[PDB]
């Protein structure tokens, strides 16, 4: 289908990146576009294989470049905070064919200061016994505190291997001081199964989240480590009581 | 490649 | 030189024999790329050149539900004029229909094109400023008020100017090795005793492309055109045409006559003359 | 409903040569309407397995279609071209002259 | 505006029949898209028409219009997990169809039909310190909905729906914590 690289990327004010897009389904027409609250997709430039770029409703700021079929670049010159967004490729087979396929979305966020990147530290809090009796069902919560910018990504794994059932994550994070710009960030999820596989000890369960934060390029001097892209896990062994 | 909306334009 | 891709569509109905025959063919110049025939085996779209194989399963796809969709208003068309003519059920009936672009040399659209055709008479046809109908008789200026209200000249336009361009463009350069080469005709010349007075020189262009060539005689210069047999080109059918131009002259007067070739793929106009 | 009787050419694909392998054409055009018969003969009898092109048709609706096969020309096998249409009331049958 | 569709948000409860309807200016329009988008999620092609039509595939019918001008998409037996953006999109005739316009959306929220209500707050214990505890509120029925925290010391996430699909039971729940007694603090 559509790749895009990178899926996140912390930006500090005025310096630049480049979003790529990738697709091998033969496509002739690629499209960049950004989303945010309230607006909705709006595109910033298209292109058709064989003729020149076109611009879309919002170009300003941004450059593109298709150098072969394959490929659909978006550049950033000088990264403002109103480009934090969400980016989202496209590709269409051409004229005619107008069903796009859209890649996964890059997530930007400008920043005037990197000092206030963190990354989150996570809890797994263990069933009460109290729904597991009432119940006979057991919900564990993994809590997600203390990160920058809201870039994260949560997951349970139970035995090794992440699962897709009886799990719901908050939707959006909670803001740690609502009255600070640029609050640290918490999110909570649970995990619920019934109370037997809870009981089991064999059973192992991990609540992941990967952050994405700095990268390797940025200078760092504060004491704490780097806050780069990273997973940071919290766990529980079941037990029958 | 061909037309669309063939099935738009019965006479 | 300029190109072009024309479409051309064929319905004829079977009464009793089930549904119509219907047989889409695409060219781009003299060069046919794609068909579709109702009565073979794939019921697909089906490649017709090499260059166009490289197109992947969503065209193929996109391809054949359009060509289909061709097909079924043809269909559907086949009774509605049965019914405006006053024909039985019981006799085969034809409905054709042509479009497609040209663009120059630098490759910017020419012109486009949409005709209609009920049983080989012209019906309804779109003007070149793709606008406006044309309707042969009562039954088509009917075809033409659904058409205006339904925006069928404005839907066939953003195709010839838009769609069409882009696609043949895409071609051109897919295809750039075969649809962007120019054959010139290979030529000679025989010379045939009639009797011992007469002779005919017969003057041959062969393996040329694209089809569009021009053979004259002249007599020490003069064009000879009443007295000139020609041949109407046709297709060897290996991509390339052919094509001839044959004078009776008198005998031992052979010196007087040339044979003039222009094509697009000769740096200048031949001069032949026997031996 | 218009009716157009067929022009035929018969012709090879390269200059013959006795006793080289071609291909043998019959170009038929300005038909309406389109269901027609053609067949390839040597010495007088149907060649099987003739192949052709795709109906296509001119500017002004008439039909054409190409049919051929490969033959390898001699001094004395004969060769032509025989069609039938609705607007024919018997086959006509056209014989191939290397020299046309 | 050239594509047109109902403002939303769009409330319904499981098991109903979610409607959405997309108008359209351009008579000449030939191709007609349904995209599903979830929460955090890219845009998915969920359906594409073509014609004067119904077409159905599984619990979603799509139907054009093109005398009319309109495009619908139906969702029948509505799912809690077919929450999400929905967005009308049809390839723009002017300019050559080289592009597609996009309705403004709508949000769908399916409501999940709590069959056994059994509405309760937990304690929860942190798996390494013995200090640290959260407050789950759980089994609460899909008409309640949970006031956001009064101290800036207590935390109050938004309800949220999880499905134990090998069971087929469904169950709403909200998160509380500070630096407090779980008995109180979802008030």
């Amino acid at each position: 289908g559509v790749t895009q690289t990178p899926k996140f990327r912390v930006l500090k004010t005025g310096q630049s990146m480049t979003l790529q897009c990738a697709q091998d389904m033969n496509h002739n027409s690629m499209y960049w576009y950004r989303q945010d609250p309230g607006m909705g997709l709006r595109l910033i430039h298209y292109s058709r294989w064989g003729w020149e770029t076109a611009k879309g409703e919002v170009p300003d700021g941004y450059n593109v470049s298709r150098l072969k079929k394959q490929n659909f670049l978006l550049g950033l010159e000088s990264a403002a905070p109103s480009q934090t967004s969400v980016y989202f490729c496209a590709s269409s087979y051409g004229s005619g064919y107008n069903a796009q396929t859209f890649g996964p979305g890059t997530r930007l966020t400008v920043l005037e200061d990197l000092k206030n990147v963190f990354p989150p530290e996570v809890a797994v809090f263990e069933p009460s016994e109290a729904e597991i009796s009432h119940t006979q069902k057991a919900t564990l919560v993994c809590l997600a505190t203390g990160f920058y910018p809201d870039h994260v990504e949560l997951s349970w794994w139970v035995n090794g291997k992440e699962v897709h059932s009886g799990v719901c994550t908050d939707p959006q994070p909670l803001k740690e001081q609502p009255a600070l710009n640029d609050s640290r960030y918490a999110l909570s999820s649970r995990l619920r199964v019934s109370a037997t596989f809870w009981q089991d000890p064999r059973n192992h369960f991990r609540c992941q989240v990967q952050f994405y934060g700095l990268s390797e390029n940025d200078e760092w001097t504060q004491d704490r480590a780097k806050p780069v892209t990273q997973i940071v896990s919290a766990e529980a062994w079941g037990r029958a009581d | 490649s061909l037309a669309g909306g063939l099935d738009d334009m019965k006479a | 030189g300029s190109h072009s891709m024309r479409y051309f569509f064929t319905s004829v109905s079977r009464p009793g024999r089930g549904e119509p025959r219907f047989i889409a063919v695409g060219y781009v110049d003299d060069t046919q790329f794609v068909r579709f025939d109702s009565d073979a085996a794939s019921q697909r779209m089906e490649p017709r050149a090499p260059w166009i194989e490289q197109e992947g399963p969503e065209y193929w796809d996109g391809e054949t539900r359009k060509v289909k969709a061709h097909s079924q208003t043809h269909r559907v068309d086949l009774g509605t004029l049965r019914g405006y003519y006053n024909q039985s059920e019981a006799g085969s009936h034809t409905v054709q229909r042509m479009y497609g672009c040209d663009v120059g040399s630098d490759w910017r659209f020419l012109r486009g094109y949409h005709q209609y055709a009920y049983d080989g008479k012209d019906y309804i046809a779109l003007k070149e400023d793709l606008r406006s109908w044309t309707a042969a008789d009562m039954a088509a200026q009917t075809t033409k008020h659904k058409w205006e209200a339904a925006h069928v000249a404005e839907q066939l336009r953003a195709y010839l100017e838009g769609t069409c361009v882009e696609w043949l463009r895409r071609y051109l350069e897919n295809g750039k090795e075969t649809l962007q080469r120019t054959d010139a005709p290979k030529t000679h010349m025989t010379h045939h005793a009639v009797s011992d007075h007469e002779a005919t020189l017969r003057c041959w262009a062969l393996s040329f492309y694209p089809a569009e060539i021009t053979l004259t005689w002249q007599r020490d210069g003069e064009d000879q055109t009443q007295d000139t047999e020609l041949v109407e080109t046709r297709p060897a059918g290996d991509g390339t045409f052919q094509k001839w131009a044959a004078v009776v002259v008198p005998s031992g007067q052979e010196q007087r006559y040339t044979c003039h070739v222009q094509h697009e793929g000769l740096p200048k106009p031949l001069t032949l003359r026997w031996e | 409903m218009i009716q157009r009787t067929p022009k035929i050419q018969v012709y090879s694909r390269h200059p013959a040569e006795n006793g080289k392998s071609n291909f043998l054409n019959c170009y038929v055009s300005g038909f309406h309407p389109s269901d027609i018969e053609v067949d390839l003969l040597k010495n007088g009898e149907r060649i099987e397995k003739v192949e052709h092109s795709d109906l296509s048709f001119s500017k002004d609706w008439s039909f054409y279609l190409l049919y051929y096969t490969e033959f390898t020309p001699t001094e004395k096998d004969e060769y032509a071209c025989r069609v039938n249409h609705v607007t024919l009331s018997q086959p006509k049958i056209v014989k191939w002259d290397r020299d046309m | 505006k050239e594509v047109e569709q109902n403002s939303g948000p769009l409330s319904v409860p499981e098991g109903a029949i979610a409607s959405l309807n997309c108008t359209y200016s351009d008579r000449g329009s030939q191709s007609f898209f349904w995209y599903r988008q979830y929460s955090g999620k890219s845009p998915e092609l969920i359906m594409s028409i073509y014609e004067t039509s119904i077409k159905e595939d599984g619990r979603f019918t799509a139907q054009l219009n093109k005398a009319s001008q309109y495009v619908s998409l139906l969702i029948r037996d509505s799912q809690p997990s077919d929450s999400a953006t929905y967005l009308c999109a049809v390839g723009e005739r002017v300019g050559g169809y080289n592009k597609l316009i996009f309705g403004a959306g709508t949000r769908l929220t399916v409501k999940p039909n709590i069959q056994n209500p059994d509405p309760a707050v937990y304690q929860l214990r942190d798996s390494k310190s013995s200090d640290k505890s959260v407050c789950l509120f759980t089994d609460f029925d899909s008409q309640t909905n949970v006031s956001q925290s009064k101290d800036s010391d207590v935390y109050i996430t938004d309800k949220c729906v999880l499905d134990m699909r090998s069971m087929d039971f469904k169950s709403n729940s909200a998160v509380a914590w500070s630096n407090f007694a779980c008995a109180n603090a979802f008030n």
